[PDB]
RNA sequence: UGCCUCCUAAAAUGUAACGGAGGCGCCCAAAGGUUCCCUCAACCUGGACGGCAAUCAGGUGGCGAGUGUAAAUGCACAAGGGAGCUUGACUGCGAGACUUACAAGUCAAGCAGGGACGAAAGUCGGGAUUAGUGAUCCGGCACCCCCGAGUGGAAGGGGUG
C-alpha cells in the first residue's frame, strides 16, 4: 500500500465535495497517469541511448521505458522517419503513486527557488507538465555510473473538466507551488 | 593486474583496435559495423556524415 | 515538339448490363479500381472484372455508398 | 512482459539526516537510500537603492 | 469516456468481421454478447434476421448452476447446441461478436461443439 | 543486380523453379519450402 | 518509331494531327500469403536544452494524409499503420467469357494432389489496379529414358522445365 494512494481517498477525496457542489462522486477527480520521457535529441548521433536512456529512466521508474520513433524526416535536425529520438514511460496505478511520493518528497524539494513551480502549466483539461534540468537527484542513481546529464519532462494527466480543479486536486499532493 | 600501478592521467581518451577484431559482426553489414544504423556519427567531437565516412576507408557505393 | 506519345485504350466500361441473363462466368465490369464493387453471386477477379458465379439475370443498385452489381439466379 | 526484463524493485524505507522516516518502494539496493533533505525540513506551511545612505554614507 | 471507445471500437471490429463471414439459412451465424456479467447467444439467420434459436445465461437454468462465469458459460453451449437440433440445425458459422478468442466465448465454443454443431 | 536464379530441390536435386533475388540485399543462397512433383511432397530448396 | 495513364473524344466501346501534358526497359526474400489489431494529415493549448518543425499529454478533427514508382479509377469497411508465424512468388487442370483481321493479350469460379495461416468460416496459383517488355529460327543446360539406319550399345535426334 502506498501511503500517498491512502492519503489519497481519505481526505482529499472528502475535501473537493465542500468546494463543488456535486452530486456524484464519479464527478471527483483522480489523477489517472503520468507519463515520463527524455525526448534525447541528441541520440540521433553514435547511439548513446543504449547504456544511456533506457537505464537511467528505468531506476527513476521502475520499469523499462518505450524507445519512440520520429514520425517523419526532418533535413535540419539530422533526423529520418524512424530513428530513435525519444524514450518514454508511463505510469498507472499503484506503481504511479510511488513516483508521485518520492517525486514530490526526496526528489522535488530538491528544485530551487521556492516558488513552488508554476501554477500557469496547466493545459485546459486540468493536465500539468513541469521539466527538470539534468539528471536529478533522485538518490537511486550515481553520478559516477553515468554518461552525460540529460533532462526530462513529465506529464500528471488528471480527470479534471476545468483547470484550478486539477490545479486543486494536484497541490494536495506534493506539489508546490505560489 | 596482479601487483604494480598503472597511472593514466584525465588528459587522455583511448582508441583500441583489437587483434580479435570484435567489434566486427560478421551477420551485418558495412553500413551497419561502424554506423550503428543511424546517419551522422560523431568522430572528432564533430559532424561527419556515416555514409561520407565509411567512403573515407574505400567502401563505397555497392 | 515534345509530345505526341499515347498508350493503346484498354475497353473497359461495363459489358453486361441490367436485366440481362448470362451464363456461368461471364464478364460483368471490366474496370480499375472498384468503380462497381461485387455483390451477391458476383466475384472480384485479380485486376477487378466483376465475373460472374451463377447463371441467373444482372441486377445492379445500393449498399451502403457503394454501388452493386448482383445477380438473381 | 511484465516478467524479468524490467529492473528489481521491492520496498525500501528511506531515512533523512532531520530523522523524518517513511517506508516507500523503488529500485535502490538494500532499502538503503538515503537523503540529506526532505519535504517536510521546509515551508509550504508559512514561508543602489534608496536604503544606502543609512548608514551615513 | 472508456465507456464510449469501448462500444464504438467492438462494433469497429464487429463489422469487420461480418464482412467476410455471412450466415444463411442452412448454415447459421452464432453471435456471442460477452458483457461483464452475463453472456447471450443466438443464431440469426441473415436473409431476413429470423432468428432461430437463443440461449441466454440469464434464465433459471443457468442461474442455478454452481461455479464461476467459464462454468455458466460450458452450460449454455450444451443449450443452444441442443436448442438447435429442434430447429434441425447441424453446421454454423461462430461470430466472434467482436471480442477476442479465449476465455468465456472459448469455452462456449468447445462446449457446443460436443453436442453436436458441426465447426 | 537482380539475376534469374533457380531452385532446386533438396532430395533429388530437381531444378524444380526459377525466380529472382536481390544480389547485394542477399549474397547467400535462398531457402524455401518449394513443392517437388518427383517426390510430391514439400521439400527444401537451395540455389545452384 | 514499342509499352502505360489523362485530355482532345461529341455522357458505351472505339477515334487522326510533326495536337496538349507526364511516365517505363524496374523495384520488394518482404513492399508476397494469412490471422489479429489500430486511424491519419493539418490546426490550437501545456512543457529541460526545443526553435515554424524532434519526443510527451489533452482537445477539435470523416478523409484535405498515405498508396515503392507517372496519371486516372479507387481505398477510412480500409488496399493506409503495426505485430506473430510462414513461402500459394505452388504442381496437374480449367467450364464459361472479355478483347480481337491474324498472331497475340486478358479474366476465371470450380476439381484433385501437397501446403501456409486461422478455434473455425474460409482466404492464398505474387504485389490496390493498369506499364517494367521481344515472335520464329538456330543453339546451351538440367532431367524423363521416347527412336537408336544389320543386332547389342553409342553418336545424334526427340520430350517436359
Ligand atoms: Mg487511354
Ligand atoms: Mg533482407
Ligand atoms: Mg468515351
Ligand atoms: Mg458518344
Ligand atoms: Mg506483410
Ligand atoms: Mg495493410
Ligand atoms: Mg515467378
Ligand atoms: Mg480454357
Ligand atoms: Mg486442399
Ligand atoms: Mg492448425
Ligand atoms: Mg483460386
Ligand atoms: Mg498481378
Ligand atoms: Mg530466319
Ligand atoms: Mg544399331
Ligand atoms: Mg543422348
Ligand atoms: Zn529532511
Ligand atoms: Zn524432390
Amino acid at each position: 500500500q502506498p501511503r500517498l494512494k491512502e492519503r489519497y481517498r481519505s481526505e482529499i477525496r472528502d475535501a473537493l465535495r465542500k468546494q463543488f457542489g456535486y452530486g456524484n462522486v464519479m464527478q471527483i477527480p483522480t489523477v489517472t497517469k503520468v507519463v515520463v520521457n527524455m525526448g534525447v535529441g541528441e541520440a540521433a548521433r553514435d547511439a548513446k541511448l543504449i547504456n544511456g536512456a533506457v537505464n537511467d529512466l528505468a531506476l527513476i521508474t521502475g520499469q523499462k521505458p518505450e524507445v519512440r520513433r520520429a514520425r517523419k524526416s526532418i533535413a535540419q535536425f539530422k533526423l529520418r522517419e524512424g530513428m530513435p529520438v525519444g524514450v518514454r514511460v508511463t505510469l498507472r496505478g499503484d506503481r504511479m503513486w510511488e513516483f508521485l511520493d518520492r517525486l514530490t518528497s526526496i526528489a522535488l524539494p530538491r528544485i530551487r527557488d521556492f516558488r513552488g513551480l508554476s501554477p500557469k502549466q496547466f493545459d485546459g483539461v486540468g493536465n500539468y507538465t513541469f521539466g527538470l534540468a539534468e539528471q536529478a537527484v533522485f538518490h537511486e542513481v550515481d553520478v559516477d555510473k553515468i554518461d552525460r546529464v540529460r533532462g526530462m519532462d513529465i506529464n500528471v494527466v488528471t480527470s479534471a473538466a476545468t483547470d484550478d480543479e486539477g490545479r486543486a486536486l494536484l497541490r494536495a499532493l506534493g506539489f508546490p507551488f505560489k | 593486474p596482479d601487483s604494480g600501478s598503472v597511472k593514466v592521467g584525465e588528459t587522455v581518451k583511448l582508441s583500441y583496435v583489437d587483434q580479435a577484431r570484435a567489434g566486427i559482426d560478421p551477420r551485418k553489414t558495412v553500413w551497419e559495423v561502424v554506423s550503428d544504423g543511424l546517419d551522422y556519427i560523431q568522430v572528432g567531437q564533430t559532424e561527419v556524415p556515416s555514409r561520407a565516412y565509411v567512403s573515407a576507408f574505400g567502401f563505397k557505393g555497392p | 515538339s515534345r509530345n505526341g506519345r499515347d498508350s493503346a485504350a484498354q475497353r473497359l466500361g461495363v459489358k453486361r448490363y441490367g436485366g440481362q441473363v448470362v451464363k456461368a462466368g461471364e464478364i460483368l465490369v471490366r474496370q480499375r479500381g472498384t468503380k462497381f464493387h461485387p455483390g451477391v453471386n458476383v466475384g472480384r477477379g485479380g485486376d477487378d472484372t466483376l465475373f460472374a458465379k451463377t447463371a441467373g439475370a444482372v441486377e445492379f443498385g445500393i449498399k451502403r455508398g457503394r454501388k452493386t452489381v448482383s445477380i438473381v439466379g | 512482459m511484465k516478467s524479468d526484463i524490467h529492473p528489481a524493485y521491492e520496498e525500501t524505507t528511506v531515512v533523512c539526516g532531520c530523522g523524518n522516516t517513511f517506508q516507500t518502494r523503488s529500485t535502490k539496493p538494500g532499502g538503503r537510500i538515503v537523503v540529506e533533505v526532505c519535504s517536510q525540513c521546509h515551508p509550504f506551511y508559512t514561508g543602489g537603492r534608496v536604503a544606502r545612505f543609512e548608514k551615513r554614507y | 469516456s472508456v465507456s464510449a471507445t469501448r462500444r464504438i471500437s467492438r462494433l469497429r471490429r464487429h463489422t469487420r468481421l461480418r464482412k467476410k463471414l455471412s450466415g444463411t439459412a442452412e448454415r447459421p451465424r452464432l453471435v456471442v454478447h460477452r458483457s461483464a456479467r452475463h453472456i447471450h447467444v443466438q443464431l440469426v439467420n441473415d436473409l431476413n434476421g429470423t432468428t432461430v434459436a437463443a440461449a441466454s445465461s440469464i434464465e433459471a437454468d443457468v442461474r442455478g448452476v454452481p461455479g464461476d462465469k467459464k462454468a455458466r458459460s460450458v452450460r449454455v453451449g450444451q443449450l443452444i447446441a441442443e436448442r438447435a437440433k429442434a430447429a434441425g440445425i447441424d453446421t454454423v458459422v461462430f461470430d466472434r461478436g467482436g471480442y477476442t478468442y479465449g476465455g468465456r466465448i472459448a469455452a462456449l465454443a468447445d462446449a457446443a461443439r460436443e453436442n453436436g454443431l458441426s465447426f | 543486380v537482380r539475376p534469374k536464379i533457380t531452385l532446386a530441390c533438396e532430395v533429388c536435386k530437381h531444378r524444380n523453379y526459377i525466380t529472382k533475388k536481390n544480389r547485394r540485399n542477399d549474397p547467400d543462397r535462398l531457402e524455401l519450402k518449394k513443392f517437388c512433383p518427383n517426390c510430391g511432397k514439400h521439400q527444401a530448396h537451395r540455389e545452384t
